[PDB]
């Protein structure tokens, strides 16, 4: 996932959520790229959908 | 054709349509991703944008042209119906066609429609921390009159966790969380103290670029309902406060559980419109 636009704190609060390698759902893709820059990009994409 | 979104008889604003009351001459704003303003379904009058190298009109995520239409998709022969259809809709781009956005630039979109006379914001977003400056802008928008409403957040629930974000969280917005059609919470919808009122979140038909429709999901979806539910409140009574439309919303709602996880309950127009 392109992650390199982020961070940025605000997120639209549509729910389309992303499962990452670390079995946490993310609410959508914002939520995501945030956890993945968190990380340091250890974070990746398990797969579209909830854990 | 058109059709009508389940919401709108759900929070009983096809009620309040038929009394003649629509939202006419109030102003919302929708602070979001823009709006696609050619679409064939909205009338989008003016707005801003705060986002670098992006207009106001253009919508590249589609979020903010479903919320708007939520609010205020037009009366007519094709595509869907708004809460409250004949607003002056305004879109104020403070997310970029990513869906994200910085804390400045929504301040800048409050501050925008505070400024230029909006009745209503609709905030569809969400940040875990807020920022002192989006408490500034949202006190101010509220003590000035505006009606501001805002997504709950999408975090769910773990046993007592308050899971609502910012700017939800703040006493001078309205934290709006999601029911299904069966005026179920939605699982997403965020808890806690500062959860005010629900609306459907589940399944949301709406408008979406380019001219075409969508079902989505998320507190940004309830949150609409409520802002155009307010337009119309404000088009029926147009001298009622800021917080008297509020506190109309909050206490005529329908029971649904405890507050914690449903606020009040359901919004009911009809009722508040009272
Ligand atoms: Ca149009
Ligand atoms: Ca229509
Ligand atoms: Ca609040
Ligand atoms: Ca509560």
């Amino acid at each position: 996932v392109d992650c390199s636009e982020y961070p940025k704190p605000a997120c639209t609060l549509e729910y389309r959520p992303l499962c990452g390698s670390d079995n946490k759902t993310y609410g959508n893709k914002c939520n995501f790229c945030n956890a993945v820059v968190e990380s340091n990009g250890t974070l990746t994409l398990s797969h579209f959908g909830k854990c | 054709a058109q059709t009508v979104p389940y919401g709108i008889p759900l929070i009983k604003a096809d009620k309040v349509q038929a009394q003649g009351f629509k939202g006419a001459n109030v102003k919302v704003a929708v602070l979001d991703t823009g709006i696609q303003a050619s679409h064939p379904d909205l009338n989008v009058v003016g707005g801003a944008s705060f986002v670098a190298g992006e207009a106001y009109n253009t919508d590249g995520n589609g979020h903010g042209t479903h919320v708007a239409g939520t609010v205020a998709a037009l009366d007519n022969t094709t595509g869907v119906l708004g809460v409250a259809p004949s607003v002056s809709l305004y879109a104020v781009k403070v997310l970029n066609s990513s869906g994200s956005g910085s804390y400045s630039g929504i301040v800048s979109g409050i501050e925008w429609a505070t400024t230029n006379g909006m009745d209503v914001i609709n905030m569809s977003l969400g940040g875990a921390s807020g920022s002192t400056a989006m408490k500034q802008a949202v006190d101010n928008a509220y003590a000035r009159g505006v009606v501001v409403v805002a997504a709950a957040g999408n975090s769910g629930n773990s046993g007592s966790t308050n899971t609502i974000g910012y700017p939800a969280k703040y006493d001078s917005v309205i934290a709006v969380g999601a029911v299904d059609s069966n005026s179920n919470r939605a699982s997403f919808s965020s808890v806690g103290a500062e959860l005010e009122v629900m609306a459907p979140g589940a399944g949301v038909y709406s408008t979406y670029p380019t001219n075409t429709y969508a079902t989505l999901n998320g507190t940004s979806m309830a949150s609409p309902h409520v802002a155009g539910a307010a337009a119309l409140i404000l088009s029926k009574h147009p001298n009622l406060s800021a917080s008297q439309v509020r506190n109309r919303l909050s206490s005529t709602a329908t029971y649904l559980g405890s507050s914690f996880y449903y606020g009040k309950g359901l919004i009911n127009v009809e009722a508040a419109a009272q």
